[PDB]
């Protein structure tokens, strides 16, 4: 966290500094997208 | 002014991509052009936003008691309490108005504190001295014999006023009352500002939304199709992605400096009324205000500015 | 002692006009000056 | 102020040359025209994809069919090229076309005329405007009138005599302390109050700030004398 990587959470395959988000998810849901359809939120597989 | 954007062609056209720098540097100095230009409409957007609110030379002030023949100045006046300094139509202005991809926004020059201080100096300059602070040195005049002035300005005897000074002042009153709930009931009163804003903001999504474009190729995203393909048959798929997003970048110039042409001249009429009509009387006919021109009092707002023509 | 300097910037002068009730200032000299305008034609 | 004209011309002249940017608008316009111009001539330098920028090569060495496409590349990209100069010559030439307009309406309102829209020429009540060629571009002189040093005074709305208020005729009522003066507005030349130089405008009730003096009549002293 707090550090630029490159993230790969179940084949999304991104690059980008990971940050906690206060936005919750709904259960079914695994990845977030903002108005560009860009990755703008993940859900941690280990966690929840 | 609009949004002072700025394009970086080595993060849009490809991300992490290495090999599209070389494929970007044999297609030429386009990319030199495309820097050229929008740093060109960036300064451009300073100038504006420079020549119309920086008129005045000397940041004026009102005097601490404000009584000025019974005109009441309170909505245009700066308001001390609340921290922006801004008067409470410039509030009602501001409340009203409302991507990592190698687009960046770059701020304002004169931030939106300093056009509300040079709003205020005009303000003052014209409460305090009249026209005379914008031709030369300020001089002090009392506001009933400004308007008197103002008066004589369109034909009509001064004597008017000074037999009618509390009638004008509470039609005048009125009208400035009038000014804030006609701009609060009407979303649309400040339609140009925010068609200014939603343009900037529309051209920003198409050009962003153009990255997911596959422009003929069999993968839009730059990792797929340069790793699957070997380097011969995915080269000319890059390359078509590249004469893709790259006509985007063209465009969005273009679109860019035709719309930078057309917020300069209406800048350059902003300038012009101010000049005209806040540091004047201006007897051009429909120039400032529907009636025979009295004055007029600028007022901030998100990326424009507000003129509140007073006529007879 | 000479170096790049980083400030916010100064709009101008600060001249509060001595507004009064019954205050005014008429001129009482002139200034014959002579402005430059380019423009692109 | 035929001294402050002269002088100010001389002044005109040192301005101009010493200044780095004096002419930087029309410097621009050349710089961009030549850099317009310079950046379509070395587009004939880029592949736009081919596998050559020079074209006598490209046909030559390879077969007709290939050399077909390659062309067609090196055709789409210089088409491409003239297409966006035209384009941002099309652009900047509204610009210009905006600017001399601009300076037609200057030429017209200042050179011809003398203007009463404040700031429109020159900083100050406009007096005259001196055209200058330039290249590519016009030069106003515009001679503007500056007021400079400014006295306070107290002023009155009106002035109450004989039981009726008295307006300025043209200036504002003025005193130096004791006695009460008209004077023209951009210029300190105090008169003696005088029923030619002031109209009655009824009762000294309703003004509001009005001062109680006297105003001289002009016709007394030729009926007592
Ligand atoms: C992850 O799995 C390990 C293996 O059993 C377990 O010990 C651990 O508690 C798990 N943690 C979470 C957050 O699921
Ligand atoms: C100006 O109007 C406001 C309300 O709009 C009022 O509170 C204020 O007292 C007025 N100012 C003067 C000097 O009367
Ligand atoms: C102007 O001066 C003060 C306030 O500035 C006050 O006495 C009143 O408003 C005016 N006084 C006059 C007109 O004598
Ligand atoms: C007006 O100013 C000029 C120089 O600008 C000066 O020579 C002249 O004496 C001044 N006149 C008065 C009355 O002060
Ligand atoms: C008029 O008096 C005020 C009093 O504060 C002063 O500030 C101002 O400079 C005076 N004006 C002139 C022209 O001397
Ligand atoms: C005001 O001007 C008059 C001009 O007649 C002069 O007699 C008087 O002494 C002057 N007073 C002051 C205080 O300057
Ligand atoms: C003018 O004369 C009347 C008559 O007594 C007087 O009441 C009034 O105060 C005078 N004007 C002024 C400004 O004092």
């Amino acid at each position: 966290k707090n550090k630029c990587v490159n993230f790969n959470f179940n084949g999304l395959k991104g690059t980008g500094v990971l940050t906690e988000s206060n936005k919750k998810f709904l259960p079914f849901q695994q990845f977030g997208r903002d108005i560009a359809d860009t990755t703008d939120a993940v859900r941690d597989p280990q966690t929840l | 002014s609009m949004t002072k954007t700025s394009v970086d062609c080595t993060m849009y056209i490809c991300g992490d991509s290495t090999e599209c720098s070389n494929l970007l540097l044999q297609y030429g100095s386009f990319c030199t052009q495309l820097k050229r230009a929008l740093t060109g409409i960036a300064v451009e957007q300073d100038k504006n936003t420079q020549e119309v609110f920086a008129q005045v030379k000397q940041i004026y002030k009102t005097p601490p008691i404000k009584y000025f023949g019974g005109f009441n100045f309170s909505q245009i006046l700066p308001d001390p309490s609340k921290p922006s300094k801004r008067s409470p139509i410039e509030d009602l202005l501001f409340n009203k108005v409302t991507k990592f991809k190698g687009l960046t926004v770059l701020p304002p020059l004169l931030t939106d504190e300093m056009i509300a201080q040079y709003t205020s100096a005009l303000l003052a300059g014209t409460i305090t001295s009249g026209w005379t602070f914008g031709a030369g040195p300020a001089l002090q005049i009392p506001f009933p014999m400004q308007m008197a002035y103002r008066f004589n300005g369109i034909g009509v005897t001064q004597n008017v006023l000074y037999e009618n000074q509390k009638l004008i002042a509470n039609q005048f009153n009125s009208a400035i009352g009038k000014i804030q709930d006609s701009l609060s009931s009407t979303p649309s009163a400040l339609g140009k500002l925010q068609d200014v804003v939603n343009h900037n903001a529309q051209a920003l999504n198409t050009l962003v939304k153009q990255l997911s474009s596959k422009f003929g190729a069999i993968s839009s995203v730059l990792n797929d199709i340069f790793s699957r393909l070997d380097p011969p048959e995915a080269e000319v798929q890059i390359d078509r992605l590249i004469t893709g997003r790259l006509q985007s970048l063209q465009t969005y110039v273009t679109q860019q400096l035709i719309r930078a042409a057309e917020i300069r001249a209406s800048a350059n009429l902003a300038a012009t009324k101010m000049s005209e009509c806040v540091l004047g009387q201006s007897k051009r006919v429909d120039f400032c205000g529907k009636g025979y021109h009295l004055m007029s009092f600028p007022q901030s707002a998100p990326h424009g500015v507000v003129f509140l023509h007073v006529t007879y | 002692s000479q170096s790049i300097i980083a400030y916010t910037m100064s709009l101008g002068a600060e001249n509060s006009v001595a507004y009064s009730n019954n205050s005014i200032a008429i001129p009482t000299n002139f200034t014959i000056s002579v402005t430059t305008e380019i423009l692109p034609v | 102020i035929a001294n402050q004209f002269n002088s100010a011309i001389g002044k005109i002249q040192d301005s101009l040359s010493s200044t780095p940017s004096a002419l930087g608008k029309l410097q621009d316009v050349v710089n961009h025209n030549a850099q317009a111009l310079n950046t379509l001539v070395k587009q004939l330098s880029s592949k736009f994809g081919a596998i050559s920028s020079v074209l006598n090569d490209i046909f030559s060495r390879l077969d007709p069919p290939e050399a077909e496409v390659q062309i067609d590349r090196l055709i789409t990209g210089r088409l491409q090229s003239l297409q966006t100069y035209v384009t941002q010559q099309l652009i900047r030439a509204a610009e210009i076309r905006a600017s001399a307009n601009l300076a037609a309406t200057k030429m017209s309102e200042c050179v011809l005329g003398q203007s009463k829209r404040v700031d429109f020429c020159g900083k100050g009540y406009h007096l005259m405007s001196f055209p200058q060629s330039a290249p590519h571009g016009v030069v106003f002189l515009h001679v503007t009138y500056v007021p400079a040093q400014e006295k306070n005074f107290t002023t009155a709305p009106a002035i109450c005599h004989d039981g009726k208020a008295h307006f300025p005729r043209e200036g504002v009522f003025v005193s130096n302390g004791t006695h009460w003066f008209v004077t023209q507005r951009n210029f300190y030349e105090p008169q003696i109050i005088t029923t030619d130089n002031t109209f009655v405008s009824g009762n000294c009730d309703v003004v509001i700030g009005i001062v109680n003096n006297t105003v001289y009549d002009p016709l007394q002293p030729e009926l007592d004398s």
